[PDB]
RNA sequence: AGGUUUGGCACCUCGAUGUCGGCUCGUCGCAUCCUGGGGCUGAAGAAGGUCCCAAGGGUUGGGCUGUUCGCCCAUUAAAGCG
RNA sequence: GUUGGCUUAGAAGCAGCCAUCCUUUAAAGAGUGCGUAAUAGCUCACUGGUCGAGUGGCGCCGCGCCGAAAAUGAUCGGGGC
């Protein structure tokens, strides 16, 4: 996906919020500049792009960056973005969550029972190049009892889990 | 269960803690206004959740009561009151996030809360998610 | 013929507002309400 | 008062006016217990052990029966296959299972009061149904 | 919500604001006990149940207690609350 | 074929807990709906003819409305807007 970045100049945070901006900022290891976005520019894109995907900003002149949401703030009083940091990527192995996807429907029916999604999307070392876009979960076959983590995911190439490994990334339960 | 306690009142100023995040469920409750919840409520409200939809799915109630409410007798002046006496309850300040659910319909999961906000003695909002999180 | 907190009975109980009374009703007068 | 029409009934092949589905269904609803009863009995005479449905009515072709047609779908199935009522729970409870051949053929040869004909079709019916019971594909 | 109970506070009054109850005389409120209307009803009729308009006018005599209150007797359209 | 489940005395949506397949096209009700003894009927929750156009679904914002009953005569200080 992408989106205009506009140059922020530095001046009124609210000034943007208010107006129509959303201020935010780019940065790695050599980067790192005062940027601003569009609310329902950055919405649109985000509610479905989030952080999982790739984001590549339009600088007003010619640039054409490759990055990431690292961290978005939010406005307590009614869940609304304040500011964003926005990692811009190259080349370097990098870091990065990326969404699981659990299919089929394990045993958990007759009397009911519902899994807890306990890990959404984990984190795993890989260089941009190469960025899964969601991985599978071939769970199924286990009612209330245990669940599984860390190992127990077909990561295919590059994806050197980045955790522990033993973060429960799943697990069913009973219901009420 | 525990501590040495009977507290003092103290205030709720801004909600500053008031708007995490749905951090498990699928839906959620978000508080608007800030209060003291007694337990009284929660359970009330809690109860009603999964009581509106026999043997569903799973409900999350990350609220939770540990401030001592005390209360005098029915008299006048002299040392702090027998205290207790009803209970205990938590602070909300606005935004914090009371419930969620999860495992179920959002016809059924929406509606679900939304009972429930009849039992707090506060405003609610309901929400979704997709929103927050700490990925790239 | 009613106060408070109504989904609308059954579809026949159709809202009837006027004069100032916000009394929904359907063909049923069990179905009947009056705010 | 009295409002006719054709009575779509399951019941005993080989009986004949049992008591619940023909003496107050018939009878009572439009037709009658024992005397449609022993018209059955003049059919249900080869067909009567794995259930029988015949809908009675007193029509055209001027007279008393109407049309007799293959017991049931998911009951036939059962029937065939090996258990009594219904296994008590479909789906949360994967207990009964039955096989691909012997049910596309099973499907075949009940085929008769069949919607269209197809083998695929009628095969399908059959492990559908079958699972709508208990009787699910494996 | 109301300010009829029980309380809290201690602002006027201690060079004094006589404090239960009855009697006499009442006047106001509606959150209506009767009597006027009306909608529902799990309203066939006669009865009822419930809610809504609406005080114009009504709203008894005795037994027991200082009683207010109550419980009884005998009636009543009703034997209203403040 | 739906009238598959305990309960069938009756679920065979129009009892209640287990389904959510199939046949097959006008299309697709794994049936939201008036019922009794199920069942038996009613309307679209789908589609042609004209009709030829803006229509259904959620959501924040401004103002307002119902929620709103008391005691000597009432009134926003008044008139009147």
């Amino acid at each position: 996906y992408r989106l205009k970045a506009y140059y922020r100049e530095g001046e009124k945070p609210s000034a943007l919020r208010r107006a129509g901006k959303l201020p935010g900022v780019m940065y790695n290891r050599h980067l790192n500049r005062k940027v601003y976005v569009d609310l329902v520019e950055f919405d649109k894109v985000f509610r479905q792009a989030s952080i999982h995907h790739v984001i590549v900003l339009e600088l007003p002149d010619g640039q054409s960056l490759p990055t990431l949401v690292r961290q978005v703030n939010l406005d307590k009083r009614r869940r609304r973005p304040e500011h964003v940091d926005f990692f811009v990527l190259s080349d370097e192995p990098v870091e990065m969550y990326v969404p699981l996807r659990f299919v089929g429907t394990p045993a958990g029916v007759r009397a009911g029972g519902v899994l807890q999604e306990i890990h959404r999307d984990i984190l795993v070392k890989v260089s941009p190049r190469n960025i899964p876009e969601f991985i599978e979960v071939d769970v199924s076959g286990l009612e209330i009892g245990d669940s599984l983590h860390a190992s127990d995911l077909k990561l295919p190439p590059g994806v050197e889990l980045a955790v522990s490994p033993e973060e429960t990334i799943a697990a069913v339960v009973p219901p009420e | 269960r525990m501590k040495y306690r009977k507290q003092q009142r103290g205030r709720l100023k801004g909600a500053t803690k008031g708007g995490d995040y749905v951090a498990f469920g699928d839906y959620g409750l978000v508080a608007l206004e800030p209060a003291w919840i007694t337990a009284q409520q929660i359970e009330a409200a809690r109860v009603a959740m999964v009581r509106h939809f026999r043997r569903g799915g799973k409900i999350f109630i990350r609220i939770f009561p540990d401030k001592p409410y005390t209360k005098k007798p029915l008299e006048v002046r002299m040392g702090k009151g027998k205290g207790n006496v009803e209970g205990y309850v938590a602070v909300v300040k606005p935004g914090r996030v009371m419930f969620e659910v999860a495992g179920v319909t959002e016809e059924q999961a929406m509606e679900a809360l939304r009972i429930a906000g009849h039992k707090l003695p506060i405003k609610t909002k309901i929400v979704r998610r997709d929103a927050y999180d700490e990925a790239q | 013929k009613v106060r408070a907190s109504v989904k609308r009975i059954c579809d026949k109980c159709k809202v009837i507002r006027r004069h100032g009374r916000v009394y929904v009703i359907c063909e049923n007068p069990k179905h009947k309400q009056r705010q | 008062k009295k409002v006719v029409a054709v009575v779509k009934l399951q019941l005993p092949a080989g009986k004949a006016t049992p008591a619940p589905p023909v003496g107050p269904a018939l009878g009572q609803h439009g037709a009658n217990i024992m005397e449609f009863v022993k018209a059955f009995n003049a059919a249900t005479a080869n067909m009567g052990d794995a259930i029988v449905p015949v809908e009675i009515t007193i029509y055209a072709d001027r007279s008393f029966t109407f049309v007799t047609k293959t017991p049931p779908a998911s009951y036939l199935i059962r029937k065939a296959a090996g258990l009594e009522k219904g296994a008590h729970k479909p789906g949360r409870e994967k207990v009964g299972r039955i096989t691909w051949e012997q049910v596309l053929e099973i499907a075949k040869q009940k085929m008769p009061d069949l919607n269209t004909t197809d083998l695929e079709a009628a095969a399908r019916m059959i492990a559908g149904s079958a699972r709508s019971m208990g009787v699910e594909v494996v």
